[PDB]
């Protein structure tokens, strides 16, 4: 089940040629701690991506019972 | 109000009348032909009436070049027609199938909504 | 699952009665979990003791546009792009 | 210093299209430019 | 003393200005008005009628020789009241020169097809005629070259909306794809670009009545 | 005087001699930049960017103050007058903060467009990396104008608009040099109805609306000129919309009316707009609790009641109505031959039969030019603050004198207080009274009467009396009487043929009534007869829909095309900027509709339809844009004269949360002062 | 049809973008995206919009396309106003500004 | 890029300090920048013949 | 084994944030301006805390 997208970025640039130092000889990589772990791409899977509208609904509807 | 201008294909109310009647007649003749070359669910009485129904859109016309753009216009399809360039699907667009009917009433309409 | 009944940062969350929670039976809802009101929230103030200072996002050309920030009021202030909050004492 | 826009600037610069037979008035045959042998 | 600023070509812009008073005299019929843009090209403003022979005129005068028509280019301005302009381009292998002729015309006045001078306009023609509704008479065969075949109205009218009022599905009941009145899921989102402060004072003058 | 000659790039103008050199080229159409001058403020020459060239002058001259002299040769687009406005652009922009990104103002500010219009590409500020811009505090000036102090230019627009149209006189310029701030030396509350318009005066970012924050960008929007509802003097307006929804509301130009400014609860309305809205038809089950249902349940729902009324029915427009909400309301009623057709504001009875009895007869813009004003019952800074800006407007520039007879107020500006003796309107009718020398002998005096008083019972004698003294008044080309509505509904439903008072409808005890957004307390179920049923039509629910029992949801005035009338009587005509929210329909929809249940349709199906009916029952109600002359016509205590009480007046302006927050802050305010003392 | 001037930003002092007659069609219904809540509309002409000289042109090209058209008064060429500067020092008028 | 910041944007460093280079950012992108009014025809060698823009 | 590609690739979007973790974008909305496709719509809002922030960011990839 290899897929290109199993790279995670720390590598990735190195594997496409972006830069000719790997991570393990490089220091500018941050390690920040909200970065997240990598993960394929899902789709047609029960864990895939779905959009949503991401705002609360505008117009507030008056209630009668108070 | 009038003035001056350089006319389209006629000089004539009575030109146009008719270089109009030759459009029906070409027109008329050529339904035969469409119903066996295109896959269309519509017989020759049902497009004989569509002619008549749309030949009777523009009633109120009144300028000749006007009338001669609708006859310039008319041919041009015709030809398209006569040719079978228009495709199954473009014949059958002359009836708006599958927009199904909206009610004018206004009570369905508020019903209905915008 | 729990994501649907999740509620995100922007404060937005379908109702458990709204049809529309339908479209995630088959898939998932991710809400992002790193929220920046409690990150920069988190991060403390910078004393300072000039009456004006700039913040530029930290980086120079990689950060925002260089801001400067008047200090004179007690309440510690908020960078309008960084969000990160400066007092003088 | 001595880099006023005023000069530099090009688009303020450019003015309407010009009336060649007015513009007399108010003032071997001609051809559109120089012979070429694309013969 | 300044790169920025484009270098007007003088000599180029010496011989267009007097050619441009030469054909004036040689059409007073037609050529309305001779002007040299901006951008040192000429523009030939003439009457509808005299697109035939001033086409022909620059194509076979000795002087001219502008044998090679490249464009017809139509544009459509509702405030004015014969709302379409054509534009000729031509161009002159032989003097290396370029020339453009406007013409105007109405919705509905017909407009002298020039296949005869340059039969390169056979299709130039036709698209003017789909696109914007100007008729050509004379043609060999006028015929919607670009939009659907039975698309309705001329698009690029600017009295014409940018979606169009119908679009294009597929009906499995009819087994056919079918057209129904448009339905946009996101509007197009105007953006009002409009600055409120002049910037070129040399045309607020321009145009006198 | 004889017409002075004067050349702007060489193009001889004709200008009356006085016209200052802005002016002179505004007629050739040169707009000469400017960030200081206002047209409606009073002239000075902070900021020189409108600095020009002068044929034959050792040094520029300030256009926007420079009037005018015989012979001048003026050069706008001169190489001189270029680098004029580059030198000032390159001053404005040192120590302005960078913040377009983050401004409200970007893609509107004044700062921006003229800088790309005139000023210089480049930056030569080399010291950014030395000593850094200015930076100046923050000031907390109120809840509905934000304050970011460091983009301030220091044009000083706003300290000349609130010292000059509103007369607050609370805003000032402390310190010199480049540490000179404009705003209060000690935090104060910038409390005044008009308070709005600095947000629009102020060319940069500095001063800005609150409430709108952040919520989107000029280029998004779509512009919807408008109306407004919330007071009477029907401002123009333009609605801002963008994506089926009311960002924000800002003031359009219109000299005879609006005058480019905007009272507060016009500009903080929208708001209301999204909270406590009607959505779907509602019905009273017979426990007493209301469910929503479908519209075809409804109406049939209510045409049961009408059915079973048999003629004992009854309608009382409201105050946001709409004129032909208002007509189909009366045809439909008609039908069923019931006339009980009243509105919520009493009147002086017969009063409808003459046009000018319940008219501005000077028109707003008429008032500017009065000489001697008498204000009768009214606090026009609060009932309507666009016609105190007129009358402060003659009070600085014409010489205007004022009197009152009422409570004690303030109306910002310097006015005699008769007393609040009811008696006091017979004395200056009566001559007697000192102050009736003065408006005998003005060359446009003017009498304005509060519509409430009118309303009270005394109203008929005290309306007769002064409608009998403005004839004496009375001179060639102007008509001194003058009552001030405070409801767009008003005088359309008078227009039409409406009774009124709320009273009219109680008094027939119906067994059916319609509250036509009708949500003032006027009408209680108390009063109704216990055999009843309420049918409220309106946008918010309010205390009106809390004693329905079939409430109907309308259409607010940002959804609904319909014909207003403001109070001098100009018809005005409002667009639909905004889809109505989930099944709300128009106001005349549902009328129209719901004829159809009980059976007798209505004559017309569109609104073109409906508007000839209009030009049938008043031909001058379709002339929109235009006023008709009428003509001639034939203890005091207020309610509103608090600014706590201005905000909270209409259902729309009761339903904000923007007003709640100025409602606290007032109060707030006061609590402190207190406090302290 | 609306024949129409654009109305002036009240946030700006430049004019030259009022400089137009324009026509914009009725302002008809919008409703929310079910999918991912956008703006949208079945309303072509909505987003339409064109540029004229005068009414009359305007009226013109109208009835040349059939449209119901109606047109919002155009704005009276502003009176006259004198903003003299002098006045705001003056010795008796109110006109004296307190404020500088 | 040519040296007019009205017609071309300013370098991304100059935007993040100086506030001209901001505001014409800031312009250059919304609203862009206004060509004067006129008409031109150019022509080049494309590969596949003379490629015109009217 | 896949590429060659540079750094100035352009592919997928990102937002980024400050090292801190707060979000970069503002809601300026240039972005929106500029998308030749109109594929970015934004609707933003004051923030709790008060900062200039999105409360909807959406890229119409397709
Ligand atoms: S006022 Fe705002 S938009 Fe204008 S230049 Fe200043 S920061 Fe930029
Ligand atoms: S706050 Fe605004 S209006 Fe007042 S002086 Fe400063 S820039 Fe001018
Ligand atoms: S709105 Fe767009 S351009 Fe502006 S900060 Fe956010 S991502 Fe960047
Ligand atoms: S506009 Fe004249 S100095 Fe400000
Ligand atoms: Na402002
Ligand atoms: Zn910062």
């Amino acid at each position: 089940d290899y897929d290109g997208s199993m790279i995670p970025a720390e590598w990735y640039g190195w594997m496409h040629y972006k830069t000719d130092l790997p991570p393990i000889r490089d220091g500018c990589r941050p390690k920040y701690k909200w970065i997240a772990d990598h993960s394929e791409n899902l789709s047609g899977t029960k864990e895939a991506y779905y959009p949503y509208s991401t705002t609360p609904n505008k117009v507030e509807a008056w209630e009668p019972k108070a | 109000a009038v003035q001056q201008v350089r006319p389209i294909l006629s000089v004539d109310r009575e030109e146009a009348r008719k270089r109009a009647l030759n459009l029906y007649k070409a027109w008329y003749r050529q339904i035969p032909y469409i119903v066996m070359d295109y896959d269309i669910p519509m017989t020759v009485e049902q497009c004989r009436d569509k002619l008549r129904e749309e030949f009777v859109k523009h009633r109120n016309v009144t300028d000749i070049r006007v009338i001669d753009m609708l006859v310039i216009k008319g041919q041009m399809e015709l030809k398209e027609s006569v040719e079978i360039w228009k495709q199954k699907g473009h014949i059958m667009r002359y009836w708006k199938e599958s927009q199904d009917p909206k009610p004018t009433d206004f009570l369905s309409k508020f019903i209905q909504g915008v | 699952r729990g994501d649907i009944e999740k509620v995100t940062h922007t404060g937005q969350v379908f109702d458990k009665e709204d049809y529309r929670n339908a479209r995630f039976v088959n898939a998932k809802r991710y809400v992002n979990e790193n929220w920046g009101i409690k990150l920069i929230e988190e991060v403390p103030p910078k004393e300072c003791t000039e009456r004006v200072v700039f913040c530029d996002g930290g980086d120079g050309p990689l950060g925002h546009p260089k801001v400067y920030i008047n200090l004179d009021k007690p309440g510690n202030h908020i960078c309008g792009y960084c969000g990160l909050r400066f007092v003088k004492k | 210093s001595a880099n006023y826009y005023c000069q530099r600037d090009g688009r303020r610069e450019v003015l309407p299209p010009i009336d060649l037979v007015e513009q007399q008035k108010q003032l071997k045959l001609p051809t559109p430019g120089k012979v070429y042998a694309w013969d | 003393d300044k790169p920025t600023v484009r270098q007007p070509d003088a000599v180029a812009r010496s011989h267009l200005s007097d050619f441009g008073r030469y054909v004036a005299e040689c059409l007073p019929k037609y050529v309305q008005k001779v002007q040299l843009t901006a951008g040192d090209e000429l523009e030939v403003l003439i009457a509808p009628e005299g697109v035939v022979p001033v086409l022909q005129f620059l194509k076979d005068h000795h002087q001219a020789q502008f044998t090679n028509l490249v464009d017809i280019a139509g544009v459509d301005v509702p405030c004015r009241k014969n709302r379409f302009e054509v534009v000729y381009n031509l161009l002159s292998l032989r003097y290396n020169s370029r020339i453009r002729v406007k013409t105007y015309t109405d919705e509905l006045t017909p407009l002298d097809s020039a296949c005869e001078v340059h039969k390169a306009a056979n299709w130039y023609e036709r698209e003017i005629w789909d696109m914007y509704g100007v008729f050509f008479a004379n043609h060999p065969d006028l015929r919607r070259i670009l939009t659907d075949y039975g698309f309705e109205g001329h698009p690029q009218r600017r009295d014409f909306p940018l979606s169009g009022y119908v679009e294009l599905r597929y009906d499995d009941e009819k087994k056919r794809v079918v057209c129904e009145p448009l339905e946009l899921a996101q509007e197009f989102r105007k953006f009002d670009l409009s600055a409120p402060w002049e910037q070129f004072p040399n045309f607020r003058n321009a145009n006198p009545p | 005087p004889e017409k002075i000659e004067v050349f702007v790039d060489d193009i001889p103008v004709q200008v009356v001699p006085g016209t200052t050199v802005l002016q002179a080229a505004a007629q050739i159409g040169v707009e000469i930049p400017r960030f200081c001058y206002h047209e409606r403020l009073a002239v000075a020459g902070n900021c020189r960017m409108c600095l020009v060239e002068v044929e034959k002058s050792p040094k520029p001259v300030a256009a926007c103050a420079m009037p005018v002299m015989k012979g001048w040769r003026i050069k706008t687009n001169s190489d001189l007058t270029r680098k004029a406005r580059e030198g000032v652009m390159e001053f404005l922009l040192m120590n302005h903060p960078l913040d377009c990104p983050i401004c409200d103002q970007g893609g509107e500010c004044d700062l921006q467009d003229q800088a790309m219009a005139f000023g210089s590409d480049r930056s030569r500020f080399t010291d950014i990396n030395y000593t850094g811009k200015r930076a100046v505090e923050d000031k907390d000036i109120g809840p509905l104008v934000k304050t970011i102090m460091t983009r301030c230019i220091h044009c000083t627009r706003c300290v000349r608009f609130a010292s000059e149209i509103a007369g607050v006189d609370d805003l000032g310029t402390t310190g010199r040099g480049n540490d000179m701030q404009i705003g209060t030396y000690v935090e104060k509350l910038f409390l005044t109805e008009l308070s709005g318009n600095v947000i629009d005066l102020c060319p940069v970012g500095a001063l800005t609306n609150k409430p709108y924050s952040f919520v989107a960008r000029p280029w998004e929007i779509r512009k919807v000129s408008s109306i407004d509802v919330l007071d009477a003097v029907g401002s123009n307006i333009v609605v801002s919309t963008r994506t089926n929804e009311v960002l924000r509301i800002l003031p359009r130009e219109n000299e005879d009316v609006n005058e480019e400014w905007l009272a507060d609860k016009s500009r903080f309305a929208c708001d209301g707009l999204k909270r406590q809205r009607l959505v779907a038809p509602m019905v009273r089950m017979p426990n007493g609790e209301l469910q929503a249902v479908e519209w075809e349940g409804a109406l049939i729902a209510v045409a049961k009641a009408i059915k079973a009324a048999g003629g004992q029915i009854a309608g009382i427009s409201g105050q946001l109505a709409d004129l032909e909400a208002q007509v189909a309301l009366k045809d439909l009623l008609n039908r069923l031959g019931s006339e009980v057709v009243a509105t919520e504001q009493g009147f002086i009875a017969g009063g409808t039969d003459n046009r000018a009895n319940y008219l501005l007869n000077s028109t707003i813009a008429g008032l500017e030019e009065a000489d001697a004003v008498l204000l009768v019952g009214t606090n026009p800074r609060y009932e309507a603050p666009l016609v105190n800006t007129r009358l402060r407007k003659a009070y600085v520039h014409n010489e205007l004198q004022i009197a009152s007879i009422g409570p004690k107020i303030d109306l910002s500006y310097d006015h005699e207080n008769l007393g609040a003796d009811a008696a006091l309107v017979k004395d200056v009718c009566s001559g007697a009274h000192a102050f009736s020398k003065v408006l005998e002998g003005a060359k446009k005096p003017a009498i304005i009467i509060g519509a409430d008083l009118l309303e009270r019972a005394d109203g008929a004698a005290i309306h007769a009396t002064v409608a009998e003294y403005c004839k004496k008044l009375k001179k060639p080309n102007w008509n001194p009487f003058n009552v001030l509505q405070t409801n767009a509904a008003q005088v359309g439903a008078l227009d039409v043929g409406y009774k009124a008072g709320a009273q009219t409808a109680v008094k027939a005890q119906p067994k059916v009534l319609f509250l036509l957004n009708a949500d003032a307390g006027k009408v209680t179920r108390e009063q109704l007869p216990k055999d009843c049923f309420v049918v409220y039509i309106g946008s918010h629910g309010d205390n009106g829909a809390s004693i329905a029992d079939a409430v109907l949801p309308g259409a607010a005035y940002t959804e609904k095309q319909g014909i207003y009338v403001n109070t001098e009587g100009r018809p005005q005509q409002t667009l639909p900027g905004v889809s109505p929210p989930g099944m709300a329909r128009e106001d005349w929809k549902i009328l129209r509709a719901l004829s159809e249940v009980v059976g007798k349709p209505l004559p017309y199906d569109n609104l073109d339809e409906l508007r000839n009916r209009l030009e049938d029952v008043a031909p001058h109600l379709t002339r929109l844009g235009q006023l008709e002359p009428a003509g001639d016509a034939g203890a005091i205590d207020i309610k509103l004269k608090e600014l706590r009480d201005y905000f909270m007046t209409d259902a729309i302006s009761r339903a904000s949360p923007t007003m709640a927050k100025c409602i606290s802050a007032v109060n707030k305010q006061q609590r402190e002062n207190e406090a302290k003392q | 049809v609306r024949i129409h001037i654009p109305p002036k930003n009240a946030m700006q002092s430049g004019t030259d973008n009022v400089n137009t007659w324009q026509i914009e069609f009725d302002n008809r219904e919008r409703w929310e995206n079910p999918l991912m809540g956008w703006a949208s509309s079945g309303d072509p002409l909505s987003n339409m919009n064109v540029q004229f000289g005068s009414p009359e042109e305007a009226i013109t090209f109208c009835e040349r396309n059939g449209w119901r058209w109606y047109v919002d008064g155009a704005a009276k060429p502003k009176k006259e106003r004198v903003k003299n500067y002098g006045i705001n020092f003056a010795w008796n008028k109110r006109t004296r500004v307190s404020t500088k | 890029k040519t040296d007019d910041a009205k017609v071309a944007p300013p370098s991304r460093s100059e935007m993040k300090t100086s506030m001209e280079a901001l505001i014409h950012h800031f312009k250059l992108f919304t609203q862009g920048y206004q060509v004067p009014p006129g008409a031109t025809y150019t022509a080049i060698e494309a590969p596949k013949g003379e490629f015109g823009v009217y | 084994e896949k590429g060659p590609l540079s750094p100035r690739f352009r592919g997928e979007h990102a937002l980024r944030r400050y090292p801190s973790g707060e979000e970069r974008c503002i809601a300026c909305k240039l972005c929106e301006a500029i998308c030749p496709a109109q594929a970015i719509t934004i609707e933003a809002e004051e923030r709790a805390d008060g900062s200039r922030r999105t409360t909807r960011y959406d890229i119409d990839m397709t």
